[PDB]
RNA sequence: GCAGUCUGA
DNA sequence: CGCCGCGTCAGACTGCA
DNA sequence: AGTCTGACGCGGCG
C-alpha cells in the first residue's frame, strides 16, 4: 500500500542513570529520523511544562552583585545553585519556599521550610556554604510553574533567576542507518535524554510525543 | 576422473561433445540490445537471422 | 544468484574481519591501513575523513 | 545550455561536425526525428535542380569512448532557415550552442 | 554589472541569501552563496572503476 | 567487540608478541575443540582471543602450561 | 579544513552576541540555550565548569 | 500553562491549479516551526501520487529508437510522459490509451477518456506528428505509489516475462514540488503569543491541498505512537 | 604477452 | 669514453607476431 | 644489410 509506513520495531532503552537514558528506535522510513528527532527535541526543550525557581529575595542582598558575609559564594553563585534546584509543585502554580539556615557548613536543599505539596527531587542539592558560625542566611524562593526556558534578561530588591521550567536538561539525537531485508535507506533514531529528576527520561519523551500528537489531532484521519 | 566416472554413471548421462563458448553480457552492465550486425565470410552459409 | 540469505551470511563473514585499504603511491607506512568493513550499498569505498 | 558562457559556444558547436547546419537557406519542408527535408529558396537553387536538401540525422551510434552521439531535429515544420543555421543539434549542443 | 543584473531580478546584490536547514528547519547563521553553476559530469564513472 | 588492542598490549608487553599469542589461541578456538574463557559475544576467534588476553586469562605462559597439561593427561589415557 | 573551521567558528566570541553576560550552570545549559535559540554560539558568558 | 492551544485549518487559498496556501492557526509559541518543518518533510517526501510507469507504443521496440513521422525520439516521448500529471479515483493502476494521427502536437488531451482518470493538464505536449500519414498509438500504465522508484529497480519484479516493446519509465510519484512555510504573528480574541503557520504548497495538480495537510499530519501522528507508548 | 597513444590520482 | 640509473598504481583504444 | 636510418638527455662513476 501507499499509506503503510514502517513503524519502530526495536525500541531499546538504556538507562545510563536514574535521570539519563538512550532510546534507540528502529527502523524509521528514510528521513523520518530527523523529523521525529527534531520535533521531539524542540518540544522537549522549549515547550514542555514544569516548575522551577524564578525569583529569590535574600535578606541582606540588594542586587545580583552585592556580596554577603559568611557565605563562601558570591550571590552570583547562590543564584546559580538555585537555578538547578529541581522542584515539584502539585496543587499550585506559584509557591514561595523559605530557606533559613545559620551556623557552619553546607546549606542543602533539605533545609528549606517544608510545604506539603512541594517536593524537592534532590534534597542533597547544596545551595550555599556558611563559614562564620554566626552566619545566617534567610531567603525567600519563588517557585513558579511554566514551560520552556525563560532567561532573566527577558523578564526585566528581588533577584531574578533564569527559570528552567522544562524538566529536560539535555536532549540530543542522531539518525544512523538501519536496514531491513537489504534496504539500507531506512533510519534509526538514537535519542539521548537527561532530565533534572522531576521526570524520568522516558516519561519526558512520552509527554513530548503526547504534546505533539495532541497538537495534530485537528487534522488526523481516524 | 574416476569419481566423476562413477557420478555420471549414477545419474545417467555423460557430457556432450561441444563446449559452451557463447557471448555473454559482462558483469554489472545491463542494457538494451539496440543493434545486431552479422558479418559472414563469403562462402559461409547465412543463418536465418542473417 | 545473490539469494537473500547470501547477504545474511556476508554480514557475518565480515563482522570482525579487517580489510587493508591502500592508496598509491604508498609514500610512507600509514599508506596502508586496516579498517573494519561496514557494508554500504554504493560502489564507492567510504573513507573516514581523519585518515 | 550554459546560463553563463563566453559566446564561443556557437563556434565550437558549429565548427565541429556534430550539428547539421543548413547548406542553403529555405523552408523546412519536413522534419522527423531522423530526417530534415529543407526546400531551398528560389534565389539559391541552381538551374536544373530539384531544390531540396535532405539531412539524414545520425541516431544513437557508438562514440569512440562508447558514449552516445545522437542528432535531434532543432527546426520544426514550416519554419524558415537561413544558410549556416543549425538544423539538428548534436551531442552536447543545445539549440546550436555547445552544452556540455 | 553582475550586481546591476541581480538588482534587476530582485535578488540581493551581495550574492548570498539566507538558507534554512532542511533537516532541523532552522536558519543557517550566516548568508550562503547560492547561484547556478554549470556542472559537468566527467567520464570517470564509478561503474567503470569498481 | 574490539576497536583497539592497547589494553591487551600492556598484558603482553610487545605488539609482535600479542599477534602470535592471540593467533595461537584463536586457532585453538577455531580448529581445536576448545571453548573461550570469556563469554562468546558473537565475536570472531581473533577478537575472542584478544578479549581473553586483556583479562589476564591467556598469555604464552598460560597457553604453554595448558598445552603441557593436556599433552600429559592425554598421554595418561593409554591403557 | 572542515573540522577546524567548525570548531573555530564554535569557539570564537562576538561582543554583543545574543545572550551575553548571563550565568550558566554548565555546558548542558549552554547547549540548551543554543538549540533553543536563546543565546548565540559566541555569547561571552559565565559558565560553571568542572 | 499545561494547556496548549491547538491549531485549526483556518483558511485555504487556491492561488492556482498547482499552487495553494493553507493556514494553521492558532499555534502556541514554538510549535510554528515544529509543525512547519515536520509537515514540510512529510509532505515533500511521503505523499502518494500517480505516475506513468510503463509505455507500450505499437511499432517501437526500445527507447533508443525513432518512429517515422514523430518529431521526437522515443526517448523524448518517454521523458515527456514521465511528467504526465494524472489523478486516478478508485484504482491503484490503470492503462490509458493514446491514439492520434495527422500533423500537429499530441497532447495529454488526446488520451482516451476514462471517467475515473482526470488529466489535470490537458495541454501537456507528449510529442509532435509531422506527417499527415503518421499516427501514434500507445498504452500508458499509470500507477499509484509513493516517492521515487526508478525502473532499473523495478526490473526486480521478475514475473513470468516482460515482453519486448514494453518501455519502462522512471516513476516519481510524489505530487508536491515545493513547500514553503511562514510563521507569522496572528492573534486570537485577546492574546499576543499565538502564531499562525502558512504552508505554501506547489503541486502538480493531482492532490488537494487540505488532503495533503491531513495526510501529512496523519503520517506524523501515527509515527508518534511508538513514542507515546514507549514500551 | 608486447609496443604505441591517451587519460586519472 | 662507455655504462648505469631516471616514482607508484590505474583505465581505455589501436596493431603485432 | 641499405637505410631516400637516427641523432635531437643528463649526471655520476670508473
Amino acid at each position: 500500500s501507499v499509506t503503510e509506513f514502517l513503524k519502530p520495531r526495536l525500541v531499546d532503552i538504556e538507562q545510563v542513570s536514574s535521570t539519563h537514558a538512550k532510546v534507540t528506535l528502529e527502523p524509521l522510513e528514510r528521513g523520518f529520523g530527523h523529523t521525529l528527532g527534531n520535533a521531539l527535541r524542540r518540544i522537549l526543550l522549549s515547550s514542555m511544562p514544569g516548575c522551577a525557581v524564578t525569583e529569590v529575595e535574600i535578606d541582606g542582598v540588594l542586587h545580583e552583585y552585592s556580596t554577603k558575609e559568611g557565605v563562601q559564594e558570591d550571590i552570583l553563585e547562590i543564584l546559580l545553585n538555585l537555578k538547578g534546584l529541581a522542584v515539584r509543585v502539585q496543587g499550585k502554580d506559584e509557591v514561595i519556599l523559605t530557606l533559613n539556615k545559620s551556623g557552619i557548613g553546607p546549606v542543602t536543599a533539605a533545609d528549606i521550610t517544608h510545604d506539603g505539596d512541594v517536593e524537592i527531587v534532590k534534597p542533597q542539592h547544596v545551595i550555599c556554604h556558611l563559614t562564620d558560625e554566626n552566619a545566617s542566611i534567610s531567603m525567600r524562593i519563588k517557585v513558579q510553574r511554566g514551560r520552556g526556558y525563560v532567561p532573566a534578561s527577558t523578564r526585566i530588591g528581588r533577584l531574578l533567576v533564569d527559570a528552567c521550567y522544562s524538566p529536560v536538561e539535555r536532549i540530543a539525537y542522531n539518525v544512523e542507518a538501519a536496514r531491513v531485508e537489504q534496504r539500507t535507506d531506512l533510519d534509526k533514531l538514537v535519542i539521548e535524554m537527561e532530565t533534572n529528576g522531576t521526570i524520568d527520561p522516558e516519561e519526558a519523551i512520552r509527554r513530548a510525543a503526547t504534546i505533539l500528537a495532541e497538537q495534530l489531532e485537528a487534522f488526523v484521519d481516524l | 576422473t574416476p569419481e566423476e566416472k562413477l557420478l555420471r554413471a549414477i545419474f545417467g548421462e555423460k557430457a556432450s561433445d561441444v563446449k559452451d563458448s557463447s557471448l555473454r553480457v559482462p558483469n554489472g552492465v545491463s542494457g538494451t540490445v539496440i543493434d545486431v550486425q552479422v558479418f559472414t565470410r563469403d562462402g559461409v552459409e547465412k543463418d536465418k537471422r542473417a | 544468484r545473490e539469494e537473500a540469505v547470501v547477504w545474511d551470511i556476508l554480514d557475518e563473514v565480515i563482522r570482525e574481519h579487517p580489510v587493508l585499504l591502500n592508496r598509491a603511491p604508498t609514500l610512507h607506512r600509514l599508506g596502508i591501513q586496516a579498517f573494519e568493513p561496514v557494508l554500504i550499498e554504493g560502489k564507492a569505498i567510504q573513507l573516514h575523513p581523519l585518515v | 545550455k550554459p546560463l553563463v558562457g563566453t559566446g564561443m559556444e556557437r563556434a565550437v558547436a558549429v565548427d565541429s561536425g556534430v550539428t547539421a547546419v543548413a547548406k542553403r537557406g529555405g523552408v523546412v519542408q519536413y522534419v522527423d526525428a531522423s530526417r530534415i527535408v529543407i526546400k531551398v529558396n528560389e534565389d539559391e537553387m541552381y538551374p536544373g535542380e530539384a531544390g531540396i536538401d535532405i539531412y539524414n540525422l545520425t541516431k544513437y551510434t557508438r562514440s569512440n569512448q562508447n558514449t552516445c552521439i545522437n542528432q535531434m531535429p532543432c527546426v520544426s515544420l514550416g519554419e524558415p532557415v537561413e544558410r549556416g543555421d543549425v538544423l539538428a543539434d548534436g551531442p552536447s549542443t543545445d539549440l546550436g550552442e555547445l552544452a556540455l | 554589472e553582475i550586481k546591476e543584473l541581480l538588482k534587476l531580478g530582485d535578488l540581493p546584490t551581495s550574492g548570498q541569501i539566507r538558507l534554512y536547514d532542511g533537516r532541523t528547519g532552522e536558519q543557517f547563521e550566516r548568508p550562503v552563496t547560492v547561484g547556478y553553476m554549470y556542472m559537468l559530469k566527467l567520464n570517470h564513472l564509478v561503474d567503470d572503476k569498481m | 567487540a574490539r576497536v583497539t588492542v592497547q589494553d591487551a598490549v600492556e598484558k603482553i608487553g610487545n605488539r609482535f608478541d600479542l599477534v602470535l599469542v592471540a593467533a595461537r589461541r584463536a586457532r585453538q578456538m577455531q580448529v581445536g575443540g576448545k571453548d573461550p574463557l570469556v563469554p562468546e559475544e558473537n565475536d570472531k576467534t581473533t577478537v575472542i582471543a584478544l578479549r581473553e588476553i586483556e583479562e589476564g586469562l591467556i598469555n604464552n605462559q598460560i597457553l604453554d602450561v595448558r598445552e603441557r597439561q593436556e599433552q600429559q593427561e592425554q598421554e595418561a589415557a593409554e591403557l | 579544513q572542515d573540522v577546524v573551521l567548525g570548531l573555530y567558528y564554535m569557539t570564537r566570541d562576538c561582543v554583543n552576541a545574543k545572550g551575553e553576560g548571563m550565568v550558566l550552570t554548565g555546558p548542558k545549559e549552554a547547549e540548551r540555550l543554543y538549540r533553543s535559540g536563546l543565546a548565540s554560539l559566541h555569547a561571552r558568558v559565565k559558565v560553571r565548569i568542572t
